RNA sequence: GGAGCUUGACUGCGAGACUUACAAGUCAAGCAGGGACGAAAGUCGGGAUUAGUGAUCCGGCACCCCCGAGUGGAAGGGGUG
RNA sequence: UCGGUACGGUUUGUGUAGGAUAGGUGGGAGACUGUGAAACCUCGACGCCAGUUGGGGCGGAGUCGUUGUUGAAAUACCACUCUGAUCGUAUUGGGCAUCUAACCUCGAACCCUGAAUCGGGUUUAGGGACAGUGCCUGGCGGGUAGUUUAACUGGGGCGGU
RNA sequence: UACUAAAAACACAGGUCCGUGCGAAGUCGCAAGACGAUGUAUACGGACUGACGCCUGCCCGGUGCUGGAAGGUUAAGAGG
RNA sequence: CCGUACCCGUGUGUGGGCGCCCGUGACGAAUCAGCGGUACUAACCACCCAAAACCGGAUCGAUCACUCCCCUUCGGGGGUG
RNA sequence: GCGGAGUGAUCUACCCAUGGCCAGGGUGAAGCGCGGGUAAGACCGCGUGGAGGCCCGAACCCACUUAGGUUGAAGACUGAGGGGAUGAGCUGUGGGUAGGGGUGAAAGGCCAAUCAAACUCCGUGAUAGCUGGUUCUCCCCGAAAUGCAUUUAGGUGCAGC
RNA sequence: UAGACGGUGAGAGCCCGGUACGCGAAAACCCGGCACCUGCCUAGUAUCAAUUCCCGAGUAGCAGCGGGCCCGUGGAAUCCGCUGUGAAUCCGCCGGGACCACCCGGUAAGCCUAAAUACUCCUCGAUGACCGAUAGCGGAUUAGUACCGUGAGGGAAUGGU
RNA sequence: GGAGCUGUCAACCGAGCGUGGAUCCGAGGAUUUCCGAAUGGGGAAACCCAGCACGAGUGAUGUCGUGCUACCCGCAUCUGAAUAUAUAGGGUGCGGGAGGGAACGCGGGGAAGUGAAACAUCUCAGUACCCGUAGGAGGAGAAAACAAUUGUGAUUCCGCAAGUAGUGGCGAGCGAACGCGGAACAGGCUAAACCGCACGCAUGGGUAACCGGGUAGGGGUUGUGUGUGCGGGGUUGUGGG
């Protein structure tokens, strides 16, 4: 999705598309949104987290 | 990265050989099966 | 028009004036270096003259202890062409 | 599987020098007697009964430098051979896959919702490493957006400059 | 076409062609979500034409659009 | 307002009917021996679904060596096999 | 005119929900029965029927010609003749769609009396090489409308005066 | 200590309110004053080889695309975002405008932190070479009023015996 | 405080009070309808209609007076489904926020007209505007800072440096810091290490090598790690723990 992160507060980024004859025009970044599904522990019922990925290798790690 | 199993699999093997896991393979496959551990203070407890 | 031998189709300059809105343009005696031709005098800083070209910014290709962001370098810059 | 690259090995071309036709070779002028047996039909990446290098085995004690009449040829000991076929320990781009466990399901049933065809969870079936989405990206795009589209002139335009 | 144009324009019923296999394609939003439709190729969207009668000749070069792997070119990435 | 109504609810009294309640009636449930409908299913099969290595039967071009003859412009064209 | 944010579907365009309305005549479709015709059914004649984006024509809806209006009675009207009038009709209520957007049987028409992008507040005192305006007195001096260049020729820079 | 200012029938230090200066308070708020309550330390601070561990992680770095900086990606460091890949713990990293070696400065990926700084809806005090009813607030006068617009919004005029 | 007063346009009639202290002035309290975040539900804001619980009223409902009843997040507590774990949710009870105000602050998005004699880079401008969010101020702040050899030593703010270096379709323009002078001057807590208790998985099913520390016994004993919860410890660059 274009989404936020939930845990990272992570979010967009704006900026400029800066064509080769410098017409900068407004693009954004955004996050690299996953829909995880996150059980709390082994046994859960793993909601729904829209996680981006620097958030699925390393901090936050269910699935 | 090595880590610590629970039952032998044709990927990662014994319980404290060496692992070489695929970056993903382990916490959609691995972890929900209750078999492997990314490794915190695991490689003592190992011991 | 022809015949000889050559590269001045030079490097550093330049009093002076032509003209000029400014930019640009044009001539330039003579000064030195190191050359050509000539026995020498001298002439030669392209063609009998006037067209054949474009400013600036910006990149390029070489030479130079010019600078070199702590210092030695360097990249990058700079002058000259 | 195509095929790879580091590699732990059996280790590659009837052009001249011919018991002998081994990228270069070479701590040495056998790895001492201390090798995969010149006995048979010998028929293989060469296949040319010739092969220094040779496939299934040899009068269970000898292809020898120094019986080289050739580059010193006795290099399965130094080059642990270029190592062509690769023999398997790895890596690992592509080619094709099968699988499910991520992920996607306006496919199914149930649960607090019975106050519900939205939601969410669970099992379920199907896809399924695809799409989608993120960051990078080639193309394409009047679909929209900002803009350009000169002057002269005997009005302007056309012509020409 | 309020407020100078009522028309030969627009629409039409009819005809083709193109797309769409179904959370359709198309459209509105960035998305969810909607409409399309609680429809389902005898349906829906788009383009042209325009009841009916006789018919709709020639051209695939230009450009679309449609399907095609000898390829060449080929940008971030791989790479060194 | 007059006359006459209708509707929703409320309070007090009266009639009988019903029925809870002791009092009769409608039935109707229990574990145990027998047995059934065969519903259901540790095997398999009647029927038929469907598909496997592997032997394969027609498809052919824009595919590679054949060259069996064609003009060539160093390059292609027919057709089994 | 350009941008940001809003405000507007009480007019108008279309749509949605629920209601209302259309005098009066006329034409006589499908159908049904009868006399039938016809081996049969097609067809005729009858009766009944009551159909239509049917006919004429009031209300209602529009607005075709025309005269009048034209500092009107009226910022679009009036008089007479007009087209539609069971329909792709009119109309009521309530609601929905909104500005590069809506809606449009399409005229670039309508979107609150000026729509090839509404209106309002804001950027904002936009900006114009264009036009207009610039207010009291006297004394002295006093031009130019040429050159060159110019996206320049009604501007300007430099010179000239 | 009062000749500020304003009023009174004119131009008032001495008529009035006041001023100069002095008093001024329950309660409130607030300045602040002492005692109570709570908050520590029952030496390892020193010196010691340095035997070992730690010093803020998907973060820093590096590559991709941008932002930002005087720095318009240029050759650009420093810093910030998003995407990949992705570290160490001091003999580590970071900076010193690419980068490299030596030399210096500091130890990011925890957070907190008064002052000087700007600000004016509001009350008090004051002033003006500020305006004096067409001025000055749109608003002296029932003012954001009447009226205008559907609405967002616009928006006056009007003082003197 | 002390003689009038009954606010005013706007001055008229009333009818009253006041020297027992009135009007009047300050501070504190009570009352404070209805709407408005508006919050019981609804709504054309200022109105319609309720639930429960007290408390009136009628013969009896109807009626009346008072209080709570919105939502969300956080917490405490019972709870816990499909399904067992267990969460999701689901009651309960306290605590909170919401909405506004002229500006000033921080974070994010971010034009255009204009200028560039056209215009697209660039400007305009980080401007207007939009969103988030608090404050009496905010932010930043305590070196992974500048400096270049004599170095200074948090931040912020004012004057210069400076229209300077630079940067610019090197056009229109944009434009620092180094560094000095000043206002003021404040530094601290943490995480990481380890030591200590606790739960839960691993460990022992004990012989565990450890019981405040030294030898000898000594119960054979939980010695020993982990996923966290908490208590000390620690806070630095002359490197520090």
């Amino acid at each position: 999705m274009a989404a936020v992160c939930d845990i990272c507060g992570k979010g967009p980024g704006f900026g400029k598309s800066v064509s080769h004859s410098h017409r900068r025009t407004s693009r954004r970044w955004d996050p690299n949104i996953q829909t995880v599904h996150a059980v709390t522990r082994p046994g859960g019922n793993k909601k729904r987290l829209n996680v981006c990925t620097s958030c699925i290798k390393a901090g936050k790690i269910t699935r | 990265m090595k880590l610590i199993l629970t039952a032998d699999v044709d990927h990662l093997g014994s319980i404290g050989d060496t692992v070489e896991v695929k970056d993903g393979y382990g916490r959609n496959f691995l972890l929900p099966r209750g078999l492997a551990i990314v490794a915190s203070r695991g490689a003592q407890k190992q011991a």
